[PDB]
This record gives C-alpha cells, structure tokens and sequence, in this order.
C-alpha cells in the first residue's frame, strides 16, 4: 500500500475481500444461530434480553430474541431477515430457519476455503433445494373427506404440536383446543385483529378463557356511572362515534347575542341539542351504548337515569370486534338510529378480574370474532403466553387454508436427508459433494432437539438414519422416552409449508451470503 | 441443616459421629495387600494416572 | 464466563456482530439459573420473617425520604428498589397475587424461593429444569386436588356474620391492628356484607371510601353506612348540623349561566346594560328559588358558587355545601338514594335525596372540618373513617383493612375455606409425598422436592414463634398421619391446642390455591430462563 | 460466589477460543507453504526489515499472547530444533487436528475418546508410513541427496538455482563427515561456517574446502597470504603482564622499578618468542594481542589474528590439527611451546568480498572442513538464503544419517488419509470417529499446496485420493503409491520417479509433535486468566 496523495475513497473507509472475508460471514453467522440454537425443541429454554432502558423481554421465539438483538454484522443481519420473514409468512418455524440456514454455510465452509467456487455451491444450494421442496409436496400426508370432526382433530394437533415448546406447554391441550374454537369462528378472511388478545394481571393459566364475543377493559367511567345497572339479559347495544357532552357547535363557530333573551335561548339551545341526541340515542331502545369519542358526566347521568350503560372513549378495535360480535353498525350520527344498526348480544355483565373491571359481551350466536383473556403472574409471562398463542393461531390458519401435514420432531428432514443423499450419490460428483452437504446439514434438527433434550444425539441420529434407510417416512425423536418413534402416529404433525418455507429461506440466506465476495463500510456521518 | 433450626454444634458432633462410622464402613470394605504383589501396584498407578 | 465471545476472527480481520459487544454481559447455562435461585432465594428469605402473627415489619423509605412500616408483602416488594431481573419477577408474583386474591402476597414469595432452592439441588444432581418444572407441575395439581378435598363450606349469610368475622380476624392477625383486631373484623365484615351483590356477584371495592384522618385513637375507627366528605358548609354562618335532611345533588355552579361555545353579548345603550344586571340579578333569585320549591333542606354543589348564591343560601335557610368532588358526589348519591341534577330547571322533589343526619365534624385544635352523611335510609354505599396516633399506623391500618375486605370479598366469590397455621400446606405435602409413592422414579425426585417446599410455611411460623421448627413441624406431621385430622397446624400464638379449628384460624380455599398455582407457574417460568444479555 | 480477581471461560466457550488461536496462527503461515509459496515480510517497530519463508522464524519473530498460539509457536520452534524441516507443515496440521477434534467435541463425542482415537491413528500411521511409504536410498545413489535437496530448497530465494546450490550443499555435508563410536557415520551440521556478504549473484557464492573467518590481520604490516601455514592456536591475550588481585608490588629500593616494569612486557615477550621459535607462521587467539606483540610479529613475518570466535577457533583447530592452549604450561612446571601442538594448512589468505576482507584457510590437513560464503543483492536476501541453505544442510544430514525416504508433493498425507479411513472401521465405536477425522486432517497438506498454486484443490485431492485407493486396493498397484502433486502443472505425478524426496523422520516427528500438541489444547475445558 502506498499513501496515494489525493486517496480514492474517503478516510475511514473498511473494505475485506476474498476468502477470509466469507469465512468471517459464515462465522458470524454460525454465532447468530448458537444465540438462539438452544429455544428448540419441546425441552427448549428461555431467553432473557435487557434493552437500555432496563425493561426485560423473555422468549422462547426464535424471531423476538433475534430482533432483539442488535445485530450490526452484514452478513449476520440476513438471519435475522429470514427469520422475520418465516415469522411473516408462516409464523412458526423461526428457529429451524436459522439453524439451517448457519448449518448450510457450516457445511459449505470447508469447499468454501479450500478455493471452490462460489456459483457452484449456489447452484448445488438451489438444485437441493428445488428437490426437497418438491419432495415435501410429493410426500406430504393430506386426507381427501372434508371431515368436519378429521379437520378439527387434525387442528388440534397441530396446534398442540406448535405449543409443545412454550412455558404453555403443559396446558398445551386446553390452548389448542381455545386457539382452534377461536380460528375457526373467522368468516373468510383469518384477520388477526379479529382476535383481541387481553393479558391480565394474576390468576392461573388455566384461569384464562376464551370469551365468544367480545371483552374489554373499563375506560374512565365518569360520575353517575355507578348508578347504572351492570347486568342485561337481552340488551340492544348502540355503537356509535360520537360525542355525547356539552361543547362548542363547532371549533370556528361564533356567537353574537344583543339581548338577555336570545342569551339565555343560546343557552337552553345547547342544552336541548344535547338532550335531542340523548333522546334520541334513548328512543332506539338500545340499553347499552358505546363510543368511540368521549361521553360526558351529563350524558353518564341521563343515561343512568333511564337504566341504561355507557361507556366513552371506547377503543376503535373494540368497537370493531363489538360490531362483528353483534352485529350492527358504528353510527356518526344518531339521526337514524333503527333497528338494523343495532347490536344484540344475549348478555352482557361487567365482573371483576384480578383487580381490574372488564365488560362482557356474551351469548352471541353470529360473531365473528373472539377475545383471549389471558391470566398470569407477571407481564412477560403474559406477553410470552400471548407471542404462543400467535403462534398456534398462525399454524392453525395455514393448516385452514390447506390440510397438508408432515410428522415433526426432525422426521420430515431425515426423510429429506435420505431423499438427497440417494439423488446426490447418481451425479457426476463436484455437485455431489455439495449435495451431500445439504444432506447432512439437514440434520441439525433432530441433532438439536436431542441436545437441547440432554440425550446422546450420535445414538440417536444413527437409529434414525437406520430406519429411515430401511422404510418409514415419519420416525423422529421421541423426546420422552429418550428414543426413536413414529411422529406421525404420535401426532407430532406440522404443516408442510412450515418447512417449505423453512428450507427455501434457509437455501437463499445462504446463497446470498455465500455470493458475497467483498464488504465496504464507509465511514459514519453525523456521529453526534 | 442450619435453616431447618439446629445448632451448629449438633450438627458438628454428629458429623464427627458420621465420620467414625464412615472409617468403619471403609476399613471393613478394605483387602490386605503385599508388596510382593506386583500386579495391585500396577493397578494403582494405572487408576491414579487414568485422570490424567 | 461475561461479555459474550471475542474471537476478532481467524484471519486477523475486525469481528464485530452486536452493537456494542463489548459492554454487554451475557449469562449462559447452569450458572445464570444458579444466580437466579441465589436472588430469588434471597428475596424469599427476606421476605418470610413477616409471616404469621410473630411476624415482624419492614420500615421502608423511598427515593424523597418518606417512611412506611408496614406487613405487607406485596408493599414491601413493591417499595424495594431492585436491579435484578429475578427479583422483579418476584415482586410481580406478588402483585398479581394481590391482585386477584388481595391476601397471602407474602406466601407466595416464600413458596417460591422455597421451591427454586430445592430446584438447585435437583440441578445438581443432573437434572433437565423442564423436568423440574413439570414435576412441579404434577405436584401442584395434586395439591390443588387435595385442597379441594379438605375444604370446608362456610354460610355467608347476613344474619350469622360469624365464620366471616372469624376469617377476618385470622387474615388480621398478623397486622398491626390486632389490638383492634375484633372491631377491625366486624366492620370490614359489615363493609363487605353492605356494598355486595347478593347474588354470588361481584364486589365493587370503589364503593367503599377507606379514608384517614391524624389524631384520635386507633379504637375511633369505625364504619360510616354512608359519607364523608373533606368540605364544610360554604357560609361561616350557616347551621352546623342539618336533621332529616333532604338533599338537591347538582353539578352545576351557582353562576349565572354560560355557553359553551364561543359567545359574544353586545352592550349597545344604557337600557341593555340595565337590562343585563337585571338578566344577572333575576337569575341568582331564580335558581335559589327553584332549589327552594323542591322542599330540600340542603344543598349539594360540585363546582362552587359565587358571594351572591351563598348569601341567598344563607338567607333562605339552606345549608349547602361547595367544590364536593365527582366521586364523592356519586356516592353521595348512591348513599342518600337521590339523583343527580345538572341543572336547576330539571330539579324536582322525588330526584331529592335523604339523610337522617348531615354534620360538620371538627378535630380538635387543628381548623380542619370535615362533612359527614349517614343515617341513610338503605344506603348501598359505606366509608370507613380510620384515625390514629401517626400517619404511619393509618396507612397501615388503610392496608390492613383492605387485606380484610378482599377476604371477605373472596369468600362471597368462593364459600370454601381450608385451616391455617400450615396445617394446609402439612396435608398437601403429605398427599404429594403419597402420590409420589406411586409414580415412576424419575418425577419423584421433583415431586418430593415439591413436598418439601410446601412444608416451608409451617417451619417459617414455628420459627417466628420462637419454637423449633423441624420439630414442632415433625411431630404436627405426625400427628396428621396419626389421626385423620388436616386441621392440625402450628401453634404460634400458644394457645395450647394445635386444631386450627378450635383456634378458628380459616383461610380462603380459593386462596391457597391461587397461591400454590402462581408460585408453581412462576417457578417454572424462572427455571426455563438459561440466558442473559443485559448491556 | 467463586470471587477470584480474574476472568473465567469454561466449556464450548474456551474451546472454540483456542480452536481459533490454533487456526489464526496456521493461517498466517498457510500461504507459505509448497513450491508455490511466497515468502513473508517482516518490520519490527525500529524498523528492522525480515525477508523469510520459513515458518520458525515467522513464529518466532511474531509477538503472541494467546496461550494456545504460543503453544503452536513452541511446537514448530520444537520441530526446527529436532529435525530442520517441515516447520509449517506440523503447524498447520496440529491445528487442523485440533479444529476436526473440536468439531467432534461439539457433538457430544467426550474429549477422552477423540484423545484415544488420535493417538491410535497416529500410531498406526507411523507403523504405516515405516512400512510401506519408505524408500532406501542405498539403491538410489547421489541422486537421492541432490534430489531432496532441491525439494527442501524449492519455495526458498535459492529454488530456481537449485541446480547448483543442492551440489554445493551435499559437497558441504560430505565434507564434514565423521565416525563415532559404534561405526556410525555423523554428520555434524553447524560446523559448516555460513557467511553472508552483499555483491554478486547467487550462483557465484562460493564453498570453501577449508574454513572461513570474519576476521583480519592484527596490523597492516603483517603478510596477507602464507602459504605453508602452520597454525598455532591459543586461548589466552598476548598482552602486557599484569599481576592478579592478591599480588601486589611495594617499592622500598627504587633502584628495582625500572627491572620491574621491564620483566612486566619481557613475559610477553619471551611467550611470543617460544611460539614463533617452534616455527609457527599463523597465530590466532580468543583474545586480544596489543601493539608491541603485533610487531613482534610483524618482524617475525607471521600472521596474527586476535579475537577470534571460540567456536571458530576450536573447529579450525581440529580441522588442522592444531591444539587449543589456554598456557604454555607443561607438566614439568616450565613454559614450552612443541610444534606438535601445531595445525598445517594448505595455505592461509586474506581475500576481499565487496569492500572488505575475510581470512580463508585453505585445504587443513588431517581433517576436511567446509565453509560457505553466500553472495546475495542486499542484506536480507542473504539472510534468506542463509535459512533455506541451514534447512537444505538439516534435509539432507537427516537424509544420510537414517537412509529411508518417502515422496513429497502430499503423496505420504493422501496414503495415509486413505489407509486410515479404512482402518478406522476396525477400532471402537467412537475413536472410530476420531480416527476418521484425523485422516481427513491429514489432508490439508495437499489443500493448501494445490490452493496456494491456484490450481482446482478439489479435482486434484480427489484425483490423488482415487489413485492411492487404487493403489491400497489392487494388489499389482502397488506403483501408484508414489503418486504426487506437481503444482507447475497441477496435475498427479509420481513423485518417486520426479525426484521429489523427504527424509522420513520429518513425516514421522511432525506426526507425532502435531498429535501431541492437538491433544494438550484439547485437554483444555476451563481458562481462568488471573488479573495481573
Ligand atoms: N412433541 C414433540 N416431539 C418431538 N419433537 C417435537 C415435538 N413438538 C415439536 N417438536 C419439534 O421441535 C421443533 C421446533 O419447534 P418449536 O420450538 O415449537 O418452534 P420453532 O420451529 O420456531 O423452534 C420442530 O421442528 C418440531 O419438529
Ligand atoms: N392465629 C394464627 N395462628 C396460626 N397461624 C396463623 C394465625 N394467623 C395467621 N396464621 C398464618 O400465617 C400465615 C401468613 O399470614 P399473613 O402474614 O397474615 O398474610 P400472608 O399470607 O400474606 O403472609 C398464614 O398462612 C396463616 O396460616
Ligand atoms: N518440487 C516439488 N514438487 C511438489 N511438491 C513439493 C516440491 N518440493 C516440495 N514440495 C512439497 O511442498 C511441501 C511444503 O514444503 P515447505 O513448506 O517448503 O517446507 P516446510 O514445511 O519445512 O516449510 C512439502 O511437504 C513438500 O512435499
Ligand atoms: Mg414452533
Ligand atoms: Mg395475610
Ligand atoms: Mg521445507
């Protein structure tokens, strides 16, 4: 190097080349994958992250730690990627990509230092991948009756199998079986805001219920709110966006008076327009009525003279999940307030929970839509039960659109390892060697969850691969009896574009990475 | 011991208890050995360097 | 062993991953939950000197130098500044235990420090945590199983308050309030037993106005069925104590009237202005008139009035009251059973409310005067007025009381009640251990440990009472196995007898097993977390 | 808990920590590996400037703190010390062995049974290597020496002219050959003096049948060439007497001064009159010689040189035949000097190299001796050429001392991959694994030749693989286990045939030094680094 008077790029600028640079890729993405390489597998682990702030996160999601992590490698970010992307599309399966994604990058690293072409490896990489996708499909177990108690059991358990990692694990039945009633109460659309999800404070897991209808929290009741009855038993429900107190008519409005008289009718004037709206809100035969826009003490007091409920400033989502649940129409105007804009619901009652008030909309027949009431004894648990639950109600949608099961617990990807390796040993043998790779990376899996289970994972990988060689597409790991069994007759089912996606990320994460010869970091502006 | 509420006295002498009857235990479980026997010699220096 | 992996790369080359990796710990392994048992561990025993009758307080200051003594535990855990993520798990699982039950928040600590020690024992000797944890698991159901078997059913009845008094009293007793102890039980009773759905429904706790006042004796305490109000009568001069008093509620100010939007009135020749103190004058008589044809014989406001309104006030016989707040106007008139009227043109006889006796109360050499309502009718509405030496012992007593309300409260949700004094905790472990008799090999370990950890709470009241505690919780043990008597617990206040139900110590079945569930879930929570990565 | 004032890594953590030491320090000097290496170098922070390919000397100049890495440093200085050669090679394959190992550990395999497994290959590939990869060099003649001398120096500043330094180094190592006790011919090198001046071109360095000295005549008046040398060699200063700390001289008749302070330089003089009456033409001396006794030999007409090297001293004097004397006393208490204790040569000269001149001692009798004076462009080419010529003169005494070969080029590392590939199948469970891996480490060699030639490393390890197969398998194949690299063309080549030859030892010791060193840091599970 020379020191070149006038240099080409500026002061500061990073630049790594060749083959240690891609060596130093793989490597980091080897340590991206070890940061979450042990939450896999039914005796998966936590991990706790403290940001700046001091507020702790603790997961098991493979997604949640690894966006938690301020990863700044360039090629360590792409993990990262793929993972939310799986988490994005699927939803399940965000720490399988990972591993696999680092596994394949492990085992191209050797060929990768010993002056292999890159374009080759991608070529192998693509090729594998396109077979084990295919194979997927072609293996991939689906039941052609439509049977309404086969698709709920088949639900059932894939959604046990997509919670059997979670500290919900052993209420793994009991949420299966609240994620799969709550899926399938969604009309066409499968929308997630469909499903309100509460976390409160205190009680057990098995204390929380799934409520059909719709439930939410108190919101700043105003005097006279206590002197309202709490109960109906056939109440007619007014959903509105409306602002029901004394106010100015309008933010611009002005008004010019010369006479006590027309003062005082200016007044009785205000007085009146809030009354018409209130009789007329009255007059629907509504018994309960909801805003999205605040409701004064006037309104509060009026309305608790009639036996009537209220309640302000209720938020746009529930008011959304309220009208679907009853089904009439929010109204901006009270004007037309007729029969089919009302709401119906069979009961409604405001009761305690942990220390907090929540009103119940129940007895719905029609809803479409669902409210989790989530119990726990602190706010993480609460939020890793609800990152859980997510993950049941995503695998349960994916398994809606389409009934294709795979056995899980690695069986599909001994399968796939089998499949690839028989391809690759009828092949020239420069892609045979790649081929095999992917073959073997393919293990990681079964290899991890015997790990992360505390068994010999050697043992059990070989009485495996044995099986596999001599018939039987569905033997995994049987983490309780610390052996080999069939998954699919275990019910270990998961769908089969959890793990399609799952190797098309992981193939092209590594393909990108491994097509990257050269980094430049310019230097950082605006320090501060 | 000491958080279930004994003294740690008590619990000193019934150590030494303890111990008494642990050599007892050893001394009864142990063999004569002979210098003239080369082969338990081997056998020792054998276990003391296998941790090694 | 800290700060994650350095490698900086075989090649030489710069190795940097996560941002700012080198002022970042990082805790992996069986070290990071050996670290997270020894805080918990030392939370737990922190906290299980204030159990049972001996118990003792904590005098804790915040961050502006105020003190507060205090028993409770979800208090104490909530005042204390921790740093350590583990101890704000336990200060969580003592809130969301006062949260949904509101009694035992210092139980569950100790449950669960008890359990996370035997938990390193287990680990020691190879043991997967999930294994721990599960085996925990099937020990708690079992107990939660047990508890239901040997609860007992209690009449909430109004006309035999008794079993409840008796409940109160037991969650009494470790308070400071025990020299009041029976008072304080039979009007956190009557509080309960007044504002309460009778139905099975719930318990609306804002329907109760617990407020305190400095001075006067601990002994003054007592239950208003009714209001008391922090305001006096607006006129220097008016009647200090108003008889059968009807009252008008009003939430509008005694004030010429205003519109909200914006206004403008023109004053354009000398006739308008004549006319406008006229407009102003005509107003002032008309409301006090109006207030005056409905017959009522006090006058209740919200947001104050102007010299003209107090004088026609005063002139007119009605004493009234200013600046009284929205709460306090709500359970004004839920107690008097009136409406409330917003304005002066929609006031009539039957929206009046009534009280037999409306008073201003003075509290020695201190200038304060304080309103009191009550001698309603049927008022669904109650106050409890606490007084006391110090400001201390009145937040404590406020505390306390609410302790006393939320058992009450629970045994209206929950009839069923299990005996105290660790007689529970003796019979549940002693079903774990027969359980554990039967299960294969591998869970019993864990459920053992369970057992063990259960058997805690009666050593820790042996201990506090100044007995020994393996022996006295041994021979209590024994006893249960003995003669089918899950009654028998520890003895600590030495009354001579170990049946908890002679002793009338009852606790809430519905508590114990919250209790149990939430240590054993926050166990397992705890016992699953193998990393750390705090900056 | 533990409160130690320090830092503590345990497990996969230390592992992977010294896996990377091990793999930083062989890739510093993986790019120097073959013929088609290149040479590396070096500027110390005074600005000091070292041109080498030599990978003991790359270590040793490097400042290293990780433990590990000083252990690999120690292990390639180790094997430059007890064989000369191969120094990158036991390097780069001990920590190719500790990464395989660490990959195994990593899958729950227990150190101990990689250990076991190791120890067995290493084994088994030493019983191998000794009996079927060998070659006697009885049946190949001067040849063979020439041969591994030019694939010792092939990567070196002197490879292309190979041609002529392989014969001035075998010339060399001839020349100082010898028979101890038992029969067994020696050879010791390091008794071949090695001068390095800046001039003209390598192919005019010159080797010395005799011996070398960088020194000069004590004055100028003395001659600058003798040619019936007979030389004296002495260990003790031709000065002005002086007496020791215990005499003292007190004067109480002054007439006895002068007397003194003449005997005090008449000593010297009679000493130098004895050695130059015996009729000795050349004097040198370990230490110095003052004017007066300068011209005493100036007037003699002999040469004196002062200050020369012990070790110097000694080997010219046993190359003449001369004795070293440290007093000219005998065993009657007297002062002589015999001319028995004098060497002879066939001539003595002062010759000028570049600006300045050096002694040579042509031709000792009674013993042949050897000197090299290596001419280069500057001062660290010399220096270069004088560590690629001390590693031809270890080959090729490694060569003449133990008379068994084996083909370079990787051949030996393929066969052995290969045999204990096969082998591991019959030994164990799990050092069944562990054996498996060191085969497969043994085949970095080959990698980085064929890498550091650019050629396609995969097809051609492959190839040679398939050829040592074919060779193990077929019985009447037994011809292809000399089959090699030949990195100009990239293409397999028997290396037997191609001349491309190793001492065995250096296969043998750097198989054993690599085993153990991979074994000791595999040892390793927990570091506690104390604060200083
Ligand atoms: N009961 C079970 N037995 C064996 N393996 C299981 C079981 N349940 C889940 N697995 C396996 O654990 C792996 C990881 O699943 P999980 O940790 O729930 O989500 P992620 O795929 O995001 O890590 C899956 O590949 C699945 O095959
Ligand atoms: N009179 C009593 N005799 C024996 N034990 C008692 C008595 N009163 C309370 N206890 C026991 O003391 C324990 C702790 O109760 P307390 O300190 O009041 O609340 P917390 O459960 O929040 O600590 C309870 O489990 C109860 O069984
Ligand atoms: N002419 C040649 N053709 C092919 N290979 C060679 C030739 N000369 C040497 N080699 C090989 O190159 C390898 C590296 O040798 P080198 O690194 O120079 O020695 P050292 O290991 O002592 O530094 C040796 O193992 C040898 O087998
Ligand atoms: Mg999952
Ligand atoms: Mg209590
Ligand atoms: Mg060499």
């Amino acid at each position: 190097m020379m020191p070149t008077p006038v240099i080409l790029l500026k002061e500061g600028t990073d630049s790594s080349q060749g083959i240690p640079q891609l060596v130093s890729n793989i490597s980091a993405c080897q340590v991206i994958a070890e940061a979450v390489r042990t939450t896999l597998g039914p005796r998966g682990m936590d991990k706790l992250i403290v940001d700046g702030r001091g507020k702790a996160t603790i997961s098991n999601d493979g997604a949640t730690i690894l966006k938690l992590l301020d990863v700044v490698h360039p090629a360590a970010k792409t993990l990262v990627d793929i993972a939310k992307s799986q988490d994005a599309e699927v939803g399940d399966g965000t720490t399988s990509v990972t591993l696999l994604a680092a596994e394949f990058l492990k085992q191209v690293k050797p060929y990768v230092e010993e002056g292999l072409h890159p374009q080759i490896i991608i070529r192998a990489f693509r090729t594998a991948t396109q077979l084990a996708v295919n194979k997927i499909k072609e293996i991939a177990v689906t039941v052609k009756k439509a049977d309404k108690v086969e698709q709920r059991k088949l639900l059932e358990k894939c959604a046990m199998t997509a919670l059997s990692s979670k500290l919900i694990s052993q209420q793994k039945a009991f949420f299966a079986k609240m994620v799969v009633d709550a899926v399938m109460m969604l009309d066409d659309l499968l929308q997630l805001k469909m499903i309100g999800i509460k976390k409160v404070q205190g009680g057990a897991l098995e204390d929380s219920q799934l409520v059909a209808g719709v439930a939410f929290k108190k919101t700043f009741s105003y005097a006279g709110f206590e002197m309202q009855p709490k109960k109906y038993h056939n109440p007619k429900i007014a959903l509105l966006n409306v602002e029901l107190e004394l106010k100015a008519e309008k933010d611009n409005a002005e008004i010019r008076v010369h006479t006590v008289e027309d003062y005082q009718a200016i007044v009785d004037a205000e007085w009146n327009i809030l009354y018409d709206k209130l009789e007329k809100i009255h007059h629907s035969g509504a018994k309960v009525v909801l805003s999205k826009l605040p409701i004064g003490d006037v309104a509060t007091q009026y309305f608790a003279d009639r036996d009537m409920f209220c309640a302000g400033r209720v938020p746009e989502e529930d008011l959304k999940r309220t009208m679907m649940a009853c089904g009439g129409s929010i109204q901006t105007s009270v004007n037309a307030l007729s029969a089919d804009v009302l709401g119906r619901c069979q009961v409604f009652e405001e009761t305690q929970i942990g220390g907090e008030r929540y009103n119940f909309f129940t007895g719905c027949p029609k809803a479409k839509t669902c409210t989790f009431i989530l119990r726990g004894g602190a706010e993480q648990f609460m939020e890793e039960t609800e990152r859980s639950l997510h993950d049941a109600i995503m695998i349960v949608r994916r398994a809606i659109k389409n009934d294709s099961v795979v056995a899980g617990g690695g069986a599909i990807e001994m399968e796939l390892s089998k499949y690839l390796r028989d391809y690759s040993r009828t092949i020239p043998g420069k892609q045979q060697l790649l081929i095999g790779a992917y073959a073997k990376a393919l293990e990681i899996i079964p290899r991890q969850l015997c790990d992360n289970a505390g068994f010999d994972a050697t043992n059990i990988l070989n009485k495996l691969r044995a099986r596999h060689a001599q018939g039987g597409t569905w033997y995994g790991v049987d983490i309780n009896n610390e052996d080999i069994a069939d998954n699919f007759e275990a019910f270990v089912w998961e769908p089969a574009m959890v793990r399609i996606n799952a190797l098309t990320a992981a193939s092209e994460a590594a393909c990108l990475i491994v097509s990257v010869d050269e980094t430049i970091k310019n230097p950082r502006s605006t320090v501060d | 011991l000491l958080q279930k509420g004994i003294h740690p006295t008590i619990i000193s002498e019934s150590f030494q208890k303890a111990l008494e009857k642990g050599i007892e235990i050893l001394t009864d479980m142990s063999r004569p050995v002979e210098l003239s026997d080369r082969e338990t010699l081997l056998n020792s220096a054998t276990t003391s360097l296998n941790s090694k | 062993a800290s700060m994650g992996t350095l490698a900086f790369d075989e090649y030489g080359r710069p190795f940097l991953i996560i941002k700012d990796q080198d002022r970042k710990s990082r805790l992996m392994g069986l070290e990071a939950l050996k670290s997270h048992i020894m805080a918990a561990k030392a939370v737990a025993n922190t906290m299980r000197t204030s159990l049972g009758p001996n118990g003792l307080d904590k005098m804790m200051v915040d961050k502006d130098g105020d003190v507060t003594v205090t028993n409770d535990g979800a208090t104490i855990l909530s005042m204390m500044d921790v740093d350590h993520q583990i101890a704000k798990l336990m200060v969580e699982l003592s809130k969301s235990q006062d949260d949904e039950i509101g009694d035992g928040t210092t139980g569950v600590v100790v449950l669960a420090g008890a359990l996370l020690e035997e938990a390193e024992q287990l680990l020691d000797r190879g043991i997967h945590p999930i294994r721990i944890a599960d085996g925990y698991e099937q020990a708690a159901r079992v107990a939660i199983e047990h508890l239901d078997k040997i609860s007992d059913s209690v009449l909430v009845d109004i006309k035999d308050t008794e079993p409840l008094i008796q409940t109160a009293k037991t969650t009494l007793g470790s308070k400071v309030v025990n020299s009041c102890h029976r008072q304080m039980a039979e009007i956190a009773v009557n509080a309960v037993l007044t504002v309460a759905d009778m139905e099975r429904r719930d318990v609306d706790f804002e329907l109760i106005k617990v407020e305190g006042k400095v001075g006067g004796r601990l002994e003054d305490t007592k239950l208003i069925k009714g209001v008391i109000v922090d305001k006096d009568f607006s006129h220097p001069q008016m009647p200090k104590k108003v008889e059968d008093a009807k009252i008008a509620i009003l939430t509008c100010p005694f004030e010429p009237p205003k519109p909200k939007t914006k206004h403008k009135l023109d004053v354009t020749s000398v006739e308008d202005y004549k006319a406008l103190q006229k407009y102003e004058k005509e107003k002032f008589e008309e409301m006090i008139q109006q207030i005056k044809e409905t017959g009522a014989n006090l006058a209740i406001c919200q947001w104050g009035f102007d010299d003209e309104a107090n004088h026609l006030l005063l002139q007119n016989n009605l004493p009234a009251v200013r600046w009284v707040g929205g709460p306090e106007i709500e359970l004004i008139a839920i107690a008097t059973g009136g409406r409330i009227v917003p304005r002066f043109s929609e006031l009539t006889a039957e929206k009046l409310g009534f009280a037999g006796l409306v008073q201003e109360i003075s509290f020695g050499t201190t200038k304060d005067k304080m309103l009191v309502i009550e001698q309603c009718k049927n008022s669904r509405a109650v106050t409890i007025f606490i007084r006391g030496g110090n400001k201390m012992i009145i937040e404590e007593a406020k505390r306390s009381l609410h302790d006393a309300l939320c058992v009450i409260r629970n045994l209206i949700r929950d009839n069923r009640v299990v005996y105290g004094g660790g007689a529970a905790e003796i019979s549940c472990a002693l079903a774990v251990s027969q359980e554990a008799d039967k299960c294969p090999t591998l869970e019993q370990y864990a459920m053992r440990a369970f057992a063990d950890a259960l058997e805690v709470i009666p050593m820790a009241l042996s201990e506090n009472s100044g007995m020994n505690p393996i022996q006295t919780m041994t021979e209590v043990r024994a006893r249960q196995v003995k003669e089918m008597n899950p009654a028998l617990g520890i003895d600590c206040l030495h009354k001579g007898t170990n049946d908890m139900k002679q002793q009338h110590v009852i606790e809430t079945l519905i508590g114990k097993k919250q209790q149990i569930s939430l240590a054993t879930q926050m166990v397992r929570m705890i016992l699953k977390i193998d990393d750390i990565r705090k900056p | 808990p533990l409160s130690v004032f320090g830092d503590r890594s345990t497990g996969e953590t230390i592992r992977s920590q010294n896996v990377m030491a091990a793999a930083s320090i062989a890739n510093i000097v993986k790019s120097s590996l073959g013929p088609v290496g290149l040479d590396k170098m070096l500027v110390d922070d005074i600005g000091d400037v070292t041109i080498t390919n030599d990978g003991a000397t790359i270590l040793k100049l490097l400042e290293v703190e990780h433990p590990a890495a000083k252990v690999l440093c120690e292990l390639a200085d180790l094997q430059d010390k007890e064989v000369g050669d191969g120094t990158t090679s036991v390097v780069i394959i001990a920590a190719e062995l500790l990464k395989n190992a660490d990959e195994l550990v990593k899958q729950k395999i227990h150190p101990t049974s990689v250990i076991s497994g190791y120890r067995l290959a290493c084994k088994e590939a030493v019983r191998y290597i000794n009996e079927n990869l060998i070659v006697n060099t009885d049946e190949l003649g001067r040849d063979c020496l020439i041969n591994a001398a030019k694939t010792s120096m092939s990567s070196k500043i002197i490879g292309i002219n190979g041609d002529f330094f392989a014969n001035m180094v075998v010339d060399a190592v001839l020349a100082i050959k010898y028979t101890d006790i038992r029969g067994q011919p020696r050879y010791p090198v390091n008794s071949v003096n090695i001068l390095k001046a800046h001039g003209r071109s390598q192919m005019e360095s010159m080797l010395i049948s005799g011996y070398a000295l960088n020194c000069v005549v004590g004055s100028q008046g003395m001659p600058k060439r003798i040619v019936n040398a007979k030389i004296a060699c002495l260990d003790f200063s031709l000065q002005k007497t002086k007496m020791k700390l215990g005499v003292q001289v007190v004067i109480t008749d002054p007439e006895k001064l002068d007397q003194i302070r003449q005997r005090e330089s008449d000593i010297t003089k009679e000493r130098i009159q004895k050695i130059l009456a015996t009729g000795a033409n050349v004097i040198l001396t370990t230490g110095g010689i003052d004017d007066m006794c300068l011209k005493y030999f100036v007037e003699a007409g002999a040469m004196a040189v002062r200050r020369v090297l012990k070790r110097d001293l000694k080997r010219i004097a046993k190359a003449s035949g001369a004795t070293i004397l440290s007093t000219l006393a005998n065993l009657e208490g007297e002062e002589t000097f015999e001319a028995a204790m004098l060497g002879q040569a066939e001539e003595v000269v002062q010759e000028r190299i570049c600006d300045d001149e050096l002694i040579l001692i042509k031709n000792t009798k009674a013993r042949t001796s050897a000197s090299i004076i290596l001419r280069g462009a500057n001062d660290f080419m010399c220096d270069e050429m004088e560590r690629s010529l001390h590693d031809a003169l270890c080959v090729v005494k490694r060569v003449l001392e133990s008379k068994s070969v084996v083909p370079g080029g990787g051949a030996v590392e393929a066969a052995l991959s290969i045999y204990l590939e096969n082998y591991a199948t019959s030994m164990g469970s799990r050092e069944q694994l562990a054996i498996a891996e060191f085969a497969r480490s043994l085949l970095v060699i080959p990698n980085t030749l064929a890498v550091n030639a650019a050629q396609d490393s995969t097809d051609l390890v492959a190839k040679l693989r398939a050829f040592h197969n074919e060779a193990q398998v077929n019985p009447e194949r037994k011809n292809l286990k000399w089959i090699g690299l030949d990195l100009s063309n990239g293409k397999p080549r028997d290396n037997k045939q191609a001349g491309v030859f190793e001492p065995t030892i250096v296969k043998v010791k750097s198989l054993k030094f690599a085993t153990e060193a991979a074994i000791t840091i595999l040892r390793i599970d927990d570091l506690i680094k104390l604060h200083p």
